[PDB]
């Protein structure tokens, strides 16, 4: 299996269901009459539905008001070219939130892709977030930076019931933070003998947090999110892997658990850019150096698989491509070790596989032989 | 954050992240209220009143023609 | 082959393709000045490019009109501190759409990803969808759903002639609907035997649609998109297969059609959801259930694969990991069979394969034998 | 619609819904007619309507550096 | 290897790092107050931050102007239904670059994905453009294609200091044009023998682009895009490969470079649109054609592999499923040869491979003998 | 440009294109002075002015709970 194209676009999907799944009980006539009730006498009201789930329900009038108390008065049978401009100016003002609501629905057929100001302002977001079911860590950490709220948000329309429109605002809830993440870098690692070449290429990149027992593999790029120290991930983008999963990085040859590799007979060279630095692997063909905003190159590196500080270096280049590294602090430590890669025989090399478990690439070589 | 490199197969770990996780979403239904435009007419030719008016009222009858789950058989 | 592999990016594509073959014959200064000349007494016109094309032609001249028929008259030397400010927030008015049409075209290079209000107004959209070269059922369910027609097309510069500025909207035409389309959707299937796997996962999932004699796969999640019971897809992003690949559903072991899959010697667990239900394959390591918005968690889920029905439950979950059932109607039926993976002996399973037809992983095992 | 659930490769299949298929492109021309508002100057300085026509102007300008097919080389 | 799923994501992430690497340097107070005094006589200066990186500093202040000198003496006593309501237009044109400003920083959490008009004007871009360090060359293509230097930029907010709001462009440096590029298109060549078939694919299709001694190949989609005869590529996202890598388009099954090819058993019919024509796999099963947008259907296509040019037809189709041709001008030339898959046997073809050195293809054959 | 067939392959090979490479990224860092807008007050009720001032602040405040690198606690 490739676990990346078995995860891919499963969060998406799953958010647009549960959020269609609720606009459906929501826009039923019974359902948003007594929507229409709750807010008859306030402008917030908790509520339940009538599927179960609890929402929050909101209410915006001021344009219903400024058109019934003021622009109805002053447009006195039907003639509009009156000498009080305020009430022009005026209008532009109040309307200008339905107008970008309208532009926004119509422009994404009824789904939008992230939730504009006009959809929900800064303080509507504020107060949803404080009533969220979930504690006050995970709430205070949301409302600090309820920026990331809206951004992984959306929001969908029920409909135009009278002169009322009606949408929904779906809201990501951070129920669990501050569990333990790590991520995997890696980069190809080749060894050379005779001019022929055994490659491969650790499968297993990416994002991993623990929750409640659990371990998290987050195989794909838009699953997660850092913000410093912090890491913003949609539960439904991962994969439940075993514990044992960790000792992929510490005893890959030995292990019992399937570490997924990808091999080849020729090398690749490329960055790897890791949170702290850099993996270069340099081989035959290519010229790789790091280098200084300071003082320039540095050093050229030599070929094989190089791990690079963002205290040792600014760039890594390889050729003429520059990779800038960060420059978070943080401890770098290396675990030596013999590469897998140079135990492999270049003349008894399978052929390339692409996301097999490494084991099944030493039997590949014993039962060919 | 620590980050070790595993020469033994070209690769880094870093840890000492600390998770976000969506677990949920809540729910915020909007009503936002227009009032009564569509009784609203301007006689008098071009004026601006006229015009926000209009945007007003060709906005609240595109969005009907918008539908997010069923497809609108008229 | 990976047909979803082969088949991504080609849509978006062969838009870009259509849309800059036209936009280079326009941009010819003998069509723009036969356009010109077309719309001189009307603000729309019908009309055949050179290379015979029919395209439709309007003009947006408000904006002239009030630079020409008010503004100019009103500074009388070059004198703008006039004390009639309607004056000012007249113009503020008028050029809202053409400074609106400039910051779209700056910001992504001439090439719009979608059609703004401003490159088209509602007005304007359902005349172009009443002019389409289509019959009256496809273009009465492209008025009344607009909004995906402006979706799915997207705007060109052509350029700005004098003060005159030329662009061009390419419209999608549905020209094909109410013709019979299905989703397969799947999730690991794992038989294990001594604590050893033997898993398969059907690779042929997604869209496939009926078209004049001829059925459409769809393996990308960008190419099509549902509305209640309608799908609604981009012909240029599908793959044309035998109708002998409904097979797959019907006899996957038996036929003769190649059907695709992927295999594995080491379970996954996951939730496939599906437009009436979830597949959930659960597996060692992890513990599923199914919930209730109502009444809490219902069930623990056996080991193996599982099918829930939206009727059964409002959510499954994979050790914390919650999805969300649809709430959509419809009759569930079970079709039963062995599962082929329990076909497999575990100590004789082949290595891991990615997009294979299904016999050869058979032919695999034999002729390893 | 149906669905059933294929319990020999645990998979679903689910029919009953209507194509939609785009077949082709429609083409819509505009040409927005701006005005002669590059023979309009503002002398006498910071004005409401200098402003306007000011947006109006460097927009106009802006524009011809925009290109969808060829390279602009001046 | 998979060499587009190796690149994939590269330049996105190299460019975040890189931006928010220099974002960690100006965030620094003491950093904040010396941007702040070299800009207390000047709206824009040059500088060098306390890393070593020469930036561009710019200064907006007409928000402040407009506040602290018109707006504030027209709000005597906390009064503000004053009848000069010019004042209040005013207002609402000073703050917009403000406002729009926030609202593009709070919808992407504080890392716009490319530059607005708000971000930066026309009239900031060509300075900024003008300053870079690169030659006269470079700048004036970049200068006269800015829509594109904005296109390829993003933002990020650095912070609020008082009433100050901080930010960033990050502007992409175009410092090498005029290298030699080409594309590689393929489409699948199956050979069939008895009912049975073996296929080929090239897996080395995308962009190439040489610079300073190496050639770069660009596996992916969102790496290049063309403008006429000029292909922008970010350097980041490649791949540098040998030299040797072109003898795949020359002799494809002598050489000994490793050209990557995908394999199957049964054929896929489809089309590849090149720049000045169309591949047009048609296989048994499927119906191929190709017409003109003047005198309509041309010619059915026979089974096999062809090559369409746009002077020969305007479309290709698939079934159903139409192909717009290009209008691009150049000479098309074929370079006969037998197709490689024709000297395959299908009854002795290995099972489905993906991304694979095409020797080892002829290996995997006749090892199996 | 210039488009060859490979007939042994079933692909094509188009030269003639001329690079835009990207090579780096210049930094333009802008300071967007807004002006003490927060010791201004209205207290004479609904004003067009007051929305504008509102809006202005109410922005200012929402900008600094944003943050593109670390996690705001307070
Ligand atoms: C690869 O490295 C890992 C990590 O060091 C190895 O895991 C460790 O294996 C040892 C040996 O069995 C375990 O020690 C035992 O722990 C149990 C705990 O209940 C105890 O009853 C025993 O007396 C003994 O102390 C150790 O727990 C385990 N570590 C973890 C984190 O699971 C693994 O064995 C190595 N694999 C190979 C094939 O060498
Ligand atoms: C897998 O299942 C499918 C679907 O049930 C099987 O397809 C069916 O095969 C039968 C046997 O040949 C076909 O019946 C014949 O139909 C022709 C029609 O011209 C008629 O001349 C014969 O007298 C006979 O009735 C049937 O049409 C066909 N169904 C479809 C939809 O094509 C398939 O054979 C199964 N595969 C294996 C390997 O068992
Ligand atoms: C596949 O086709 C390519 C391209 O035509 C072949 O490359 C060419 O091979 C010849 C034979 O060795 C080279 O000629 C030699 O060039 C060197 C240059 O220093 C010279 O010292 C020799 O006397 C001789 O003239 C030629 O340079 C080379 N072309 C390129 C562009 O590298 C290749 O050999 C073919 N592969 C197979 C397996 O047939
Ligand atoms: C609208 O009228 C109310 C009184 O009915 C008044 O208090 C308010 O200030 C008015 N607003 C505008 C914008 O004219
Ligand atoms: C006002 O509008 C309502 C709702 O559209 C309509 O039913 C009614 O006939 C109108 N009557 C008056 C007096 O404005
Ligand atoms: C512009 O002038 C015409 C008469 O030439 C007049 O009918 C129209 O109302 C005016 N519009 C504005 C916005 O002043
Ligand atoms: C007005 O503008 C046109 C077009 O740019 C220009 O050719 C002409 O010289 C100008 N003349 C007058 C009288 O405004
Ligand atoms: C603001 O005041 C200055 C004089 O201090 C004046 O020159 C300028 O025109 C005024 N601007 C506005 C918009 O009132
Ligand atoms: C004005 O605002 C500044 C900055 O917020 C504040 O420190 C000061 O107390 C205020 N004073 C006056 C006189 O406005």
């Amino acid at each position: 299996f490739v676990l990346g194209a078995i995860a891919l676009g499963v969060a998406e999907a799953a958010a647009v269901t549960a959020g269609v799944a609720i606009a459906k009980t929501i826009r039923d006539e019974s359902e948003v009459t007594a929507i229409k009730n709750a807010l008859k006498k306030t402008n917030e009201a908790v509520s339940t539905l009538g599927n179960g789930v609890r929402v929050l329900l909101t209410a915006v009038r001021e344009l219903k008001d400024f058109v019934s108390k003021n622009l109805t008065r002053a447009i006195n049978k039907n003639k509009c070219d009156i000498p009080d401009l305020k009430m022009a100016v005026s209008f532009s003002q109040f309307n200008r939130r339905f107008l970008n609501i309208v532009r926004q629905f119509s422009d994404n057929a009824g789904i939008t892709p992230a939730i504009s100001l006009d959809l929900m302002t800064d303080a509507e977001l504020a107060r949803a977030v404080s009533n969220m079911p979930t504690s006050a860590g995970q709430i205070k950490l949301m409302l600090e930076n309820r920026a990331m709220v809206r951004r992984k948000g959306f929001g969908i329309l029920i409909g135009v019931y009278g002169s009322s429109v009606i949408y929904m605002v779906q809201l990501p809830i951070f129920g669990v933070i501050d569990t333990p993440c790590w991520i995997v870098k890696a980069a190809p690692s080749c060894s050379e003998k005779k001019g022929n070449y055994a490659c491969l290429l650790r499968e297993d990149q990416g994002w991993y947090c623990q929750n409640a027992g659990s371990t998290v593999y987050y195989p794909n790029e838009k699953d997660c999110e850092t913000r410093g120290d912090h890491v913003f991930c949609d539960t439904a983008a991962g994969i439940n892997v075993a514990e044992q999963s960790k000792e992929c990085n510490i005893n890959i040859s030995t292990t019992n658990y399937p570490c997924k590799v990808s091999t080849g007979r020729h090398p690749i060279s490329m960055v790897a850019l890791s949170p702290l630095g850099a993996l270069v692997a340099c081989y035959k063909g290519v010229s790789c150096s790091i280098g200084s905003n300071r003082v320039g190159i540095i050093k050229q590196l030599n070929k094989g698989c190089s791990y690079i500080t963002n205290q040792d270096a600014d760039t890594v280049t390889i050729d003429n491509t520059v990779y800038q590294l960060s420059k978070q602090e943080g401890e770098q430590h290396v675990i030596k070790g013999r590469p897998v890669s140079s135990s492999f025989d270049p003349d008894k090399f399978p052929e390339d596989q692409f996301n097999v478990a490494l084991d099944q690439v030493f039997e590949s070589i014993e039962n060919s032989q | 954050l620590k980050e070790s490199y595993l020469e033994e197969s070209c690769s880094t770990i870093t840890e000492g992240y600390l998770s976000v996780l969506r677990t949920g979403w809540y729910t915020n239904v909007f009503t936002l209220e227009v009032g009564d435009v569509e009784n609203l007419t301007c006689a008098d030719g071009p004026s601006l009143i006229k015009t926000e008016l209009d945007l007003t009222k060709s906005a609240l009858r595109e969005l009907r023609t918008v539908s997010a789950d069923q497809l609108n058989r008229e």
